[PDB]
């Protein structure tokens, strides 16, 4: 009974989190009304990790929906599985955040945060042994970014010894809402560096290029991007939601993936990613070659530009586990120049007999690569291009911030990049 | 008759313990309900099996065992398993959240709060003993509980039972069946703080058990059940003398006498044979000399090393089945004339031999085939130091970068305890080279 | 090649073969170590809460 | 894609093998500390055998047999021959030898003096050579006093006083034979041997000048004045040495010398096979050996020493090195003749 409390904040946070619960709810046999209708007891074995059990055998997600405007959450409640979420778990305001980190963190957000902690405390008080929290949000907006990181800061104060995990969508000018996204992203990254144990970095540019080039989607939408994150989120959490000789709790995964407290930002990956030649059976070598290929990486970073500190791959479906080990040991022993030699056996593999819906077998990739520094390098350059001219700063100074706080975020991330550099040589 | 209290710490210890007592029951003729038809003395008796089993007035034979894990998933299997009736609920101790492979967590953070409860439950078994010999501690090197909480229990056992002996059955970390990257740290930490508290330690390297399962049992990807059913065969061979009538290794003290001439060098290598796949229609049964000859093949050693390039300090041959002393000496003679068995000049060049006529018991539905005769060789070679070398090297590669050290320091451990632990292993590796090399 | 101390019983026998002659921390000390690390945890957590309070 | 590491930058031999490996476009070299390797061209001293064969999914192969030092050491060989029943103390192809520890440190001093005094009284040639810095002398007092001056273990053995001298020149020589033992413990002998001949006339009335007595390529090239006269680099190859044996002695190199060399290589290597074999081992071993033989005026072959890290003749680096890749490395890691070796079959 190692429960996980889920929180989704903001537009991106809630639209992605919605599809996430849609995906795993299907994998566990939970219909849109919370009733179970699966056929394998493996579905219910660890069902209580993400769901509570109400009366009548009803399973209610352990999720807290947060946003500073009603719009996004209203859609979810009216969406496919909107009826499955606890009504009290909807915590929202009306002003909105205006894609302003200061509004989500200091002004609007501060007014609503105490009431979100009221629901978090209520979900925790029902847990037999809380593993920790997981947040899904974007960093370029104002609520998921500004108020999300304010939520983590306060959740880590009331639960200093619980694991704090985040799925964080990183902004990209190619997939942009506003020009202030680097400002918000740089301000959140420093918060995550301090108050998260694991952050899964998800770059919207990678999600977009995968949809255009690999999935062959002429005109990708936000929905299209959210499909990939949904599938990925289901993949990384497979070693949590199902039984296996792993016995992996959030803290155990952190202990074996994070060799240094600040370098806890991961690159996820998924395979296959087929275009509609979609029924063809994918072999184990093919799953492996793709899972480690950059075109299947969702951080928009070339691993061949850095070195892997640790790597964790999960294989789903009925397949030769022997053949699995063979191909994994072939990937490492064919490109050992990209794995650090000072962490013995830093590549681990888990297998799962239950594949995702509609796939005979897949593989989810979780890599702590020093190549992630290229991402923060992008954000830092876009941040400095505007900040040197103080462009758009008035939005933030008007909310109570000072330029000094921006300079600090600037440095605190450049330091982060520098830390990733030394461990890469 | 003197009693032996077995202690199982962590997942590896608990599951291995489950596999052994399953075997002890099949061997001693005990049913899952604790009933023993052959035991004519009901609810009492000072027989050789009573060293591991007590008896209730209702005729139940209850293991003298304690299961401890900082997380309840593994031990919940014992509570509802086949032999759930053997133990009473007091024998099974479980926690809420485990140690997350963090030695500092199982020893300090979490161990400090549960140590006094485990000792209390053990004291309940001691109070049923008329002359408690010692303890048999089963644990893993890599686990945060098995490594971190074990070393704390050992320190406290040396305090509450100063004159009692303590043997170990330790699982050496093998990448092929592990997802932990920090297992080298834990191993070197638990060996340092446990070294002066364990009188004799049998190390089993999963890498060795893994290949023995793939090679002999034709198992392409062995599970823990396979690895454990085999380890409880070796453990059975090493504990049989304490559970059966005999004269060799009749008490836990004899293990330190016959196998450990030097205190720190208390890690005998174990070799077992034959391991035959049951799926083989019918196997030609091996002779006393062939199974004894196998005891010097690196293939069936519990730790892969080259004993030829070491020096034996002691040597025990434990036979089970159709073996008479004549055959043993015949094989030994031929083996000395063909094998490279270099002893230390300050130790006799000899072999102690134990024979039990009951052949190895096989678990119905298991992997091992029923053989007419088998043997387990307990030899104390400097060659086992190869294991410490591999491990100490992996420790050095990570520690040079302080990788993962923040997790240990975060749980209250000082960074100095790392180097202090490492420096002890630098001394341990030195004691082995001084005794073997010229 | 010698055999010494041959003991026989109903369930087996044991003997020796010589091929060639030769040529703690008190209970108080542990409580301190345990509590010492507990104090270093409380100090580390204090500096965390002090950080968050700022 | 096979991978290997290099941990002996001085090995002229395997330096070539490593060069040929990369030439195949199928062998990738890794850092010397990268444990994910297939082939280890390991260091000479203190090679970490205990760390081999423990990488999941890697079949690892190394270029040194653990334990072969018993055969490639001055004192160890003497002990191995005197104690091993397969070689016995009456071995007829190894000069009488004795292990002599310096007095400032079992030891065979008295056992040596007994044979010495016997030879002195028997009017027989009593000239011995001490080594481990080499001394030749006929007075036992000088040989022992020299070892005591040193601090390391020395070995005193009979100096072949009737060595076969090549004409013209009247000059001493030795024969180097390279021998490769693969993982399956086959014994392959290189068809090309070299004679490191002395360019000075052998003089039996003066062991002080160790120039015509020590056929070492460095001594003839440093303290000899006729270096490179009769043959280039004081190195005569089997072709020439064979033609000489026929013209002068009316015999072949095969019948008069090679049969004994092939018999000495077998007896030595087979003797230690049970101690160093990697048949049922978690890793695999192979090694290149350099045997040094002496030939007397009776055409009898004697074993001087065995080199564990031998160098090759400048003219035979390409042929032998590639051959080391064919039967030693590629036999375990094949790539997607007329062998240049002579298999010495034996009972395993
Ligand atoms: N032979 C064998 N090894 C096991 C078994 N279970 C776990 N291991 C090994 O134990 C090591 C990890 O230690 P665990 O026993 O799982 O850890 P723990 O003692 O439960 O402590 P925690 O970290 O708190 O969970 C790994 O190297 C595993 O290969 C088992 O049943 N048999
Ligand atoms: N017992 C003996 N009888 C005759 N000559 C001898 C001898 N012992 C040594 N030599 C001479 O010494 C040379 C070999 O010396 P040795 O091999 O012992 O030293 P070393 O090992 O440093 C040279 P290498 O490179 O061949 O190993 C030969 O050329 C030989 O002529
Ligand atoms: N992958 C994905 N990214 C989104 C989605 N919606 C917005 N984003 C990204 O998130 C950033 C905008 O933040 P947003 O969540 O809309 O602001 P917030 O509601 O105040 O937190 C931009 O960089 C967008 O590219 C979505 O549905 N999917
Ligand atoms: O506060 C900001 C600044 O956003 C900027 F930081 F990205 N808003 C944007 C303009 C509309 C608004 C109501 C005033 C909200
Ligand atoms: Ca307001
Ligand atoms: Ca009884
Ligand atoms: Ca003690
Ligand atoms: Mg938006
Ligand atoms: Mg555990
Ligand atoms: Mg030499």
């Amino acid at each position: 009974m190692r429960e996980i409390v889920h929180i989704q904040a903001g537009q991106c946070g809630n639209q992605i989190g919605a599809k996430f619960w849609e995906v795993i709810s299907d994998e566990h046999g939970i219909d849109p009304t919370g009733s179970y209708h699966g056929d394998s007891d493996l579905q219910l074995e660890r069902i209580n990790v993400y769901y509570n059990e109400a009366t009548g055998n009803k399973y209610v997600p352990r999720a807290i929906l947060v946003d500073l405007e009603p719009g996004t959450m209203d859609s979810v409640r009216s969406g496919p599985f909107g009826q499955i979420f606890r009504p009290d778990n909807f915590v929202f305001g009306q002003s909105g955040a205006g894609n302003n980190w200061a509004k989500g963190h200091y002004t609007e957000g501060a007014e609503l945060v105490d009431s979100v902690l009221d629901v978090v405390r209520k979900e925790s008080e029902s847990c037999d042994c809380l593993q920790g929290f997981q947040l899904t949000h974007s960093l370029g907006g104002g609520t998921g970014s500004g108020m999300g990181t304010l939520l983590i800061s306060k959740i880590r104060e009331e639960y200093p010894d619980r694991i704090m995990n985040t799925f964080s969508v990183m902004p990209s000018p190619k997939v942009s809402d506003t020009v202030v996204e680097p400002y918000n992203a740089t301000l959140s990254v420093h918060q995550l560096v301090e108050n998260t144990d694991e952050t899964y970095c998800i770059d919207n540019e990678a999600l977009y290029d995968i949809c255009f080039r690999t999935l062959k989607l002429t005109t990708p939408t936000y929905g299209d991007l959210n499909h990939l994150v949904s599938a990925t989120m289901s993949g990384v959490t497979t070693c949590l939601r199902f039984p296996g000789q792993l016995n992996a709790d959030l803290r155990k995964l952190a202990v074996n993936m994070v060799p240094f407290p600040r370098l806890h930002f991961f690159m996820p990956g998924f395979a296959p990613l087929t275009s509609r030649q979609q029924y063809r059976a994918l072999t184990v070598p093919e799953l492996t070659q793709q899972m480690f290929d950059s075109k299947n990486m969702m951080a928009a970073c070339d691993p061949r530009h850095g070195r892997y500190l640790t790597v964790a791959a999960i294989f789903r479906g009925r397949m030769s586990m022997k053949e699995v080990d063979e191909q994994m040991l072939n990937v490492q022993n064919k490109n050992s120049s990209y794995f650090v030699e000072w962490i013995p056996n830093n590549v681990k593999t888990a297998v799962c007999d239950i594949p995702p819906r509609g796939l005979k077998m897949s593989a989810t990739f979780i890599g702590n690569s020093t190549a992630i520094q290229e991402l923060f390098k992008r954000i830092s350059e876009q941040f400095t291009a505007m900040f040197r001219r103080k462009a758009f700063l008035h939005w933030y100074t008007g909310e109570g911030m000072d330029e000094m706080e921006f300079t600090e975020a600037e440095s605190n991330m450049n330091d982060l990049v520098s830390e990733y550099q030394q461990y890469q040589d | 008759m003197r009693e032996c209290i077995s202690i199982h710490v962590g997942q590896a210890g608990v599951q291995i313990g489950n596999a052994c007592w399953e075997l002890y029951c099949l061997e001693h003729g005990i049913q899952p309900d604790g009933q023993m038809p052959s035991d004519k003395t009901i609810g009492g008796g000072d027989d050789s099996f009573n060293t591991f089993f007590s008896e209730t007035g209702a005729g139940k034979h209850v293991p003298r065992a304690v299961f401890v894990d900082l997380e309840p998933t593994v031990i919940d299997e014992v509570r509802t398993g086949t032999y759930r009736q053997l133990f009473h609920p007091e024998q099974l101790i479980t926690g809420k959240e485990d140690a997350a492979n963090n030695y500092a967590r199982g020893h300090y953070t979490i161990g400090k709060e549960i140590i006094d409860l485990v000792l209390d439950r053990i004291r309940k078994l001691a109070d049923q003993c008329t002359g408690l010999q010692g303890f048999l501690v089963f644990h893993s090197f890599g686990g945060g509980t098995g490594s971190g909480f074990t070393s704390l229990l050992m320190e406290r056992l040396s305090v509450d039972y100063g004159k009692k002996s303590k043997l170990e059955f330790s699982i050496y970390p093998a990448p092929q069946v592990s997802t932990a990257v920090v297992e080298p740290y834990n191993s070197i930490l638990t060996t340092h703080t446990t070294l002066e508290h364990s009188d004799c330690a049998f190390m089993v390297d999963n890498e060795a058990i893994y290949d023995i399962c793939r090679r002999n049992l034709d198992i392409e990807r062995p599970t823990y059940t396979n690895l454990n059913r085999l380890i409880s065969q070796i453990v059975s061979s090493i504990t049989a003398s304490l559970r059966f009538d005999g004269a060799l290794n009749v008490d836990l003290t004899e293990f330190q006498t016959n196998l450990v001439p030097y205190p720190r060098i208390h890690f005998p290598l174990a070799t077992y044979a034959p391991v035959i796949s049951a799926e083989k229609a019918y196997h030609e049964q091996l002779s006393v000399a062939e199974i004894t000859n196998a005891c010097f093949e690196p293939a069936n050693q519990m730790v892969k090393c080259d004993p030829r390039h070491g020096k034996y300090m002691a040597c025990c041959l434990l036979y089970r089945g159709d073996v008479v002393p004549k055959d043993v000496n015949a094989a030994i003679a031929t083996i000395k004339t063909k094998r490279s068995i270099q002893f230390v000049d300050w130790c006799p060049t000899g072999f102690k031999v134990g024979i039990n006529y009951q052949p190895p018991t096989v678990v119905p539905g298991g992997d091992l085939a029923k053989v007419q005769r088998a043997v387990c060789m307990l030899s104390n070679t400097t060659a086992i130091a190869e294991a410490w070398a591999r491990l100490d090297h992996k420790f050095d590669l990570m520690y040079a970068k302080r990788a993962f050290v923040h997790w240990y320091v975060g749980e209250g451990m000082e960074e100095g305890e790392f180097s202090e632990a490492r420096e002890d292993m630098a001394a341990l590796e030195k004691d082995y080279e001084e005794v073997g090399v010229d | 090649m010698e055999v010494i101390e041959l003991n026989k019983c109903t369930s087996g026998q044991s003997f020796e073969v010589i091929l060639k002659p030769p040529s703690d921390p008190s209970l108080e000390e542990i409580q301190k170590k345990l509590e010492a690390a507990e104090e270093r945890r409380k100090y580390q957590e204090a500096e965390l809460l002090k950080h968050l309070a700022e | 894609m096979y991978t290997f590491v290099v941990r002996d930058e001085n090995s002229s031999v395997y330096a070539e093998v490593s060069r040929l490996l990369l030439a195949t476009g199928q062998w990738k070299r890794l850092r010397k500390d990268n444990p994910r390797f297939n082939l280890m061209l390991g260091e000479r001293n203190r090679l970490p055998f205990g760390r081999l064969g423990h990488e999941p999914g890697l079949v690892q192969l190394v270029n040194y047999y653990r334990g072969a030092d018993k055969l490639c050491r001055k004192a160890s060989l003497v002990k191995l021959i005197k104690t091993s029943p397969e070689l016995s103390e009456s071995c007829t192809w190894f000069p009488e030898s004795y292990v002599i520890y310096p007095t400032n440190l079992t030891d065979e001093r008295e056992v040596f003096l007994a044979a010495y005094n016997r030879r002195r009284e028997g009017r027989e040639g009593n000239v011995w050579i001490a080594k481990s810095g080499i001394l030749i002398s006929s007075e036992a007092s000088e040989l022992l006093d020299f070892i005591d001056e040193q601090g390391q273990v020395h070995v005193i053995q009979k100096y072949l006083e009737k060595p076969l001298l090549l004409e013209p020149g009247h000059r001493k020589f030795d024969i180097r034979s390279w021998v490769l033992v693969d993982h399956l413990y086959n014994i392959y002998l290189y068809r090309e041997g070299v004679l490191r001949t002395s360019s000075e006339p052998y003089n039996s009335a003066n062991f002080q000048d160790k120039t015509c007595h020590l056929t070492n390529h460095c001594i003839q090239k440093e303290y000899s004045k006729n270096y490179g006269r009769y043959e280039e680099g004081n190195e005569m190859f089997f072709e020439e040495f064979n033609q000489y044996l026929m013209d002068a002695l009316n015999t072949t190199l095969e019948n008069s010398i090679l049969l004994q060399i092939k018999h000495i290589i077998r007896s030595c290597l087979m003797c230690i096979e049970p101690a160093i074999s990697t048949k049922h081992l978690h890793y695999q071993s192979f090694q290149l050996f350099g045997f040094d033989f002496m030939v007397d005026e009776e055409l009898k072959v004697w074993l001087i020493e065995v080199n564990g890290a031998p160098a090759c003749a400048q003219k035979l680096y390409a042929e032998l090195c590639q051959g080391i890749v064919d039967v030693a490395i590629s036999s375990v890691f094949p790539l997607a003749p007329t062998s240049i070796f002579i298999k010495l079959h034996h009972h395993h």
